[PDB]
């Protein structure tokens, strides 16, 4: 029939949208994700420790904890995408702590 | 059909640049490219894709210069990392991070001119609203259709009854 | 006892953030920097929320204080008014 | 050495010239090469996302390792996302931007299979049942919904159904789109096996040979049911013979129609997804022949563009007049029937006849098997011998002008 | 009347908080101002096109504010613009006679006195007085002409999210987040009225507590000066509570004249259109909220919805809903009354367009106000 053969092993920084012609209507961010994606107990313990460091005799809320969550993933994914674009602009694929610092400097927080 | 067969057998504008293109390769350390191409060349044809293209683009490798990793990249492509998870037991009795304990602490620390049965009813209503929201987290994506009611007035009598009842539901309640 | 939760944030959480954030390759020591950045952001947000709660003559920090603190920081929160 | 070097240079030239010619390229390196590859009709388009998910069925080829039939998920850009204004680069002057968002290919389910997977085709009205050929005599039937997704630690395979009727291996397997449970298989044993699994008991495992054909005097290379007729099928065999059989015939040795195909052996065939009288066959004489069912004596057309034997020929589910064919020349050729008998200048004629429309040469070795995407247009998944699976799509300005 | 949801880049998809129109200019052309989180105050141009659609055209950009701006109201004359940012300072701009800016808007006045976010700003009947509210738990009154702080009210206990001036000029309405509504005199400069709890005789607090999921509690006097409308009201008919907007008359500010229930979504803003109208022919009953020789139209912006009420009828004549995903922020009326600018915190606004004569015949002469 057909001859066979042996296989081988195989091993600009702020992008503000111009006042006109920007018709983006991304619906997803318009609603909460309900995707915690981070374990609740260590975040809760960390927030408790920060609150204790600030002062005492205070309590938080479960809805407040979820709001802290949502803000955390939002800010962190924004920073990660910023570092990604910085790395592509820097002709690299692996993110480095210097990229984190440069992205934070772009955001102005640093 | 079968019978007949048997019988017979026997910035610029997007619209000016065209659709965007994707070019992803496994062997290339260069990242996947997602962009639109609009260069017009008469030598790069489907008949002879291997024809040389002078004055269009140099025939040199770019993945090596674009990405020479040689670093501990941790190998996060796939096959490891997503499934890994950790679980434990937390303590929430001292600094109560719970809705009932939160409302209890708010009432104890801060005292206002509110009746105790009123506070209990408010707490129960808040708990019911939280439970309703928790049940409603399953809606996920939901597009919105605009709802508009025209300028209906009591002078006109031929207007739609359904809109009249909907706005009647929003009537005015006077107080003596 | 209650002073050793700095490493509480799990590496799987960091790599899931990386996956959702669109980055494909991660270095072997960026975890500490990511945890520090998250801790700094959390400290700033909690400090602003506590300032708002104190000036609200209240004790328990609610979601409204958190959202107001985020607005002070410069970021908006969706799904929480 | 020299052949490897020239192949690498040709591949580099193709890599440089791909942006001008292609619109959607997804090159992936499989764990092991696949002798077959076919898409599934089901498509996933989750809400709130800008990408789509498709399913592929492939095999593996290992000399001394457990072969796994693989069902994989491929991520493709959304149709709406194809027109988005992201950024602008002053150097290239295009709305490019490398970024990081793109599709990716994941292996979902792996099922142990005794020996190499010669050919794997799903049965059209239920993707659950998948039929595979073996180097042994039997033909295996799996169901990924009735089998653990990850391969079991036990080395021996656990097929859902084992079918007997052949005496050694083969390379042609086909399903019947109009009747449930009908399967056609070919093997070197000079016989074609027709089986019906619709009457198989729930706990039954072994399936007997319903019908055996022995008209051919040589290796029955391929068989396939008609896409419209319910009892007519075709076969091509290395005796250079094309054979039209009707299951309603009372004789399994006397054919309904027997024709000589070419001066060289033939490999495969494929019928139109829309038409019902035109059939395409590939031979070893560097020709692909179209035959009309009205008259089988004279060839409808003899396309000639390859330099050696041509192995796999498939039609386009989206367009009636588009054919695709691959051989050992490492080129997948896309051919149009709307340019038949059209005058051309020699400058467009040195490369080949106007019958051809497109050539794909991004495969280092022989194209093992290719398949069209039944949902997206012009998307073709082709698997070659060096475990290279390319999900390619040519430019929108070459077929639409 | 038709609703157009704007798919235009208002504030580069950052939340939009407050808008106002040019009351001074009576022409068809309208100059709109919008405030957002991106520390930019954007002035746009809006006018009906040939098909009557409400389209917005960029006019000017403002970027002096270091932090987010939350409230923006124009003066009755319209020549001076108020901007309240998150840096505890309020700016007063004026027109001056630039690649993306068609005209320039220079800083004229810079008034301080706060320490935290400023949430509401209202002008007087003549524009010489300034009323504002901030997170600092004080209602603040300024002299616009002199540009100096003149009055501080610190009797509030929680956030104050809305202040307004009496067009007659004898009252100032403020509402803290502590479920308390206060009315202040001008000459007395003290708490003239303080209503928080209503008895029906069990008594209950009538406004929402800190737990509501809306930023602002904007309330405004009717330009006539005889109607006080307060959103974010709670009515306890039985064991439950329902969202409503309270309406008060000048006779008694303690007991509300009526309430308009809006169950489900929570009311947050009220704005009364500055154009008057004649009496629509209706049966002589108690349906009308108030009985006056001339009627007028106002709107209530709830957590999600917008309800357009008139003076002579009970139920709202206009109803807009399901147009923005996330909570509303503010509403504003045009000088001619043909435009309704509705802004939510999601990132884009909407325009409700009224054709001529649809809302009634404006008065040939506008009745005077007994100052």
């Amino acid at each position: 029939a057909r001859t066979k053969q042996t296989a081988r092993k195989s091993t600009k920084k702020p992008h503000r949208y111009r006042p006109g012609t920007v018709a983006l209507r991304e619906i997803r961010r318009y609603q909460k994700s309900t995707e915690l994606l981070i374990r609740k107990l260590p975040f809760q313990r960390l927030v408790r420790e920060i609150a204790q460091d600030f002062k005492t005799d205070l309590r938080f809320q479960s809805s407040a904890v979820m709001a802290l969550q949502e803000a955390c993933e939002a800010y962190l994914v924004g920073l990660f995408e910023d570092t990604n674009l910085c790395a592509i602009h820097a002709k690299r694929v692996t993110i480095m702590p210097k990229d984190i610092q440069l992205a934070r400097r772009i955001r102005g927080e640093r | 059909l079968c019978s007949q067969l048997d019988q017979l057998l026997q910035v610029p504008e997007r619209r000016k640049f065209g659709r965007m293109k994707l070019l992803q390769f496994c062997e290339n350390h260069r990242p996947a490219y997602w962009g639109t191409w609009n260069k017009k060349t008469a030598l790069i044809r489907a008949r002879d894709p291997w024809a040389q293209d002078t004055k269009l683009l140099d025939y040199e490798v770019d993945s090596d210069e674009e990405w020479e990793e040689e670093e501990p990249g941790e190998s996060l492509s796939h096959s490891e990392g997503d499934d890994d998870d950790d679980m434990g037991e937390d303590e929430d009795e001292d600094d109560g991070f719970f809705v009932p304990h939160g409302y209890l602490s708010e009432d104890e620390g801060v005292t206002e001119e509110c009746a105790d049965p009123e506070n209990h009813k408010v707490r129960q209503k808040l708990k019911a609203k939280e439970w309703d929201e928790f049940l409603a987290k399953g809606k996920r994506f939901r597009v919105l259709q605009p709802v508009k009611i025209g300028c209906v007035w009591a002078a006109d009598r031929d207007c739609a009854g359904d809109d009249l009842k909907v706005l009647q539901q929003f009537a005015a309640c006077f107080l003596e | 006892v209650l002073r050793d939760n700095i490493q509480g944030i799990t590496k799987p959480a960091i790599r899931r953030l990386a996956r959702r954030g669109g980055v494909k390759r991660i270095s072997g020591l960026i975890y500490e920097e990511t945890r520090g950045v998250l801790k700094v952001f959390l400290e700033n947000v909690i400090r602003d929320a506590v300032t708002y709660t104190e000036h609200a003559k209240r004790k328990t920090v609610t979601a409204m204080d958190v959202v107001y603190a985020l607005k002070r920081q410069g970021r908006t929160l969706y799904g929480f008014g | 050495a020299v052949e490897e070097r020239v192949i690498n240079e040709e591949y580099k030239i193709w890599k440089k010239n791909t942006p001008f010619l292609y619109d959607l390229v997804m090159t992936h390196a499989l764990e092991w090469p696949s002798l077959t590859a076919q898409w599934l009709p089901d498509v996933t388009r989750p809400e709130g996302k800008d990408f789509s998910i498709h399913r592929l069925v492939l095999g593996t080829h290992t000399s001394d390792e457990q072969n796994h039939l693989v069902i994989a998920s491929v991520q493709l850009p959304n149709d709406d996302a194809q027109f988005d204004a992201s950024h602008y680069d002053s150097e290239k002057g295009e709305f490019g931007g490398f970024g990081s968002v793109s599709g990716k290919i994941e292996i979902e389910i792996k099922i142990n299979h005794e020996g190499e997977v010669n050919r794997a085709r799903y049965m059209p009205q239920n993707p659950c049942i998948i039929a595979t050929k073996t180097p042994s005599s039997d033909v295996l039937v799996f169901d990924y919904t009735k089998h653990p997704s990850k391969p079991d630690p036990s080395g021996e395979c656990n097929p859902d159904l084992r079918l007997r009727g052949h005496q050694k291996e083969g390379y042609g397997l086909s399903w019947n789109p109009n009747l449930s449970g009908h399967l056609l298989s070919a093997s070197d044993d000079h016989t074609i096996c027709l089986w019906d699994i619709s009457a198989v008991p729930k706990e039954g495992k072994v399936v007997d040979a319903k019908t055996i054909f022995t008209g051919h005097t040589a290796v029955v290379e391929d068989v396939s049911w008609h896409l419209l007729h319910e009892s007519l099928f075709g076969s091509v065999a290395d005796d250079q013979k094309l054979m039209i059989w009707d299951t309603r015939s009372n004789n399994t040795s006397k054919p309904s129609h027997s024709v000589d195909a070419h001066t060289a052996e033939v490999n495969c065939l494929s019928f139109n997804p829309y038409s019902e009288f035109i059939l395409a066959t590939g031979s070893a004489d560097k020709t692909v022949a179209l035959w009309d069912l009205r008259n089988l004596k004279l060839k409808l057309h003899s396309f000639e563009s390859h330099k050696d034997e041509i192995f796999q020929v498939q039609w386009s589910p989206h367009n009636e007049t588009i054919l695709a064919s691959s051989g050992t020349d490492r080129r997948l050729n896309v051919w149009d029937l709307s340019k038949i008998g059209e005058e051309q200048s020699p400058e467009d004629a040195e490369d080949g006849p106007p019958e051809l429309l497109f050539i794909h040469g991004g495969h280092t070795a022989k194209i093992s098997d290719f398949s069209w995407n039944p949902n997206e247009p012009w998307v073709i998944c082709s698997v070659s011998e060096d475990n290279i699976m390319q999900v390619w799509q040519m430019a929108e300005n070459i077929y639409n002008d | 009347m038709k609703v157009i949801t704007c798919e235009i880049a208002w504030h580069n998809k950052e939340p939009v908080y407050s808008l106002d129109f040019q009351h001074g200019t009576a022409g068809r052309i309208h100059r709109l101002a919008s405030a957002g989180v991106d520390t930019n105050v954007r002035i746009w141009k809006v006018e009906k096109g040939p098909d009557g659609k409400a389209i917005v055209e960029f006019l000017s950009n403002l970027a002096r504010h270091t932090k987010a701006v939350n409230v923006v109201r124009f003066s009755p004359t319209g020549e001076i613009l108020a901007s309240g940012g998150d840096d505890a300072v309020i700016l007063l701009w004026k027109v001056n006679d630039a690649q993306l800016n068609k005209e320039n808007w220079t800083v004229v006045k810079t008034l301080r006195g706060h320490l935290e976010d400023v949430y509401d700003i209202c002008w007087a009947t003549d524009g010489n007085l300034m009323a504002s509210a901030s997170v600092d738990n004080t209602a603040i009154i300024w002299d616009v002409s002199k540009g100096q702080k003149i009055s501080i009210f610190n009797e509030h206990k929680s956030y104050v999210q809305g202040v307004t001036w009496d067009p007659l000029g004898q009252y100032v309405a403020t509402l803290s987040c502590d479920r308390v509504l206060r009315v202040y005199s001008i000459q007395k400069k003290r708490v003239a009225f303080n209503v928080s709890k209503m008895l029906s005789a069990r008594s209950y607090r009538m406004f929402h507590d800190d737990s509501m999921k809306s930023f602002f509690r904007r309330l405004s006097f009717t330009p006539d000066g005889s109607l006080l409308l307060t959103p974010a009201g709670c009515v306890e008919s039985g064991e439950n509570v329902m969202n409503t907007t309270y309406v008060f008359s000048r006779k008694n500010l303690k007991r509300p004249i009526a309430h308009l229930p809006c169950p489900g979504k929570a009311t947050l803003a009220v704005r009364c259109c500055p154009v008057y109208f004649e009496l629509r022919p209706v049966v002589e009953t108690g349906v009308e909220l108030m009985s006056l020789p001339y009627r007028l139209v106002f709107a209530v912006a709830s957590e999600d919805s917008v309800l357009l009420y008139d003076t002579q009828q009970s139920f709202p004549f206009g109803y807009v809903s399901n147009i923005h995903y996330h909570t509303l922020s503010d509403i504003s009326w045009s000088s001619d009354g043909a435009f309704l600018a509705i802004s939510s915190t999601d990132g884009y606004c909407s325009f409700v367009t009224f054709e001529k004569d649809e809302l009634g015949i404006p008065l040939k002469e506008k009745p005077v106000l007994n100052m």
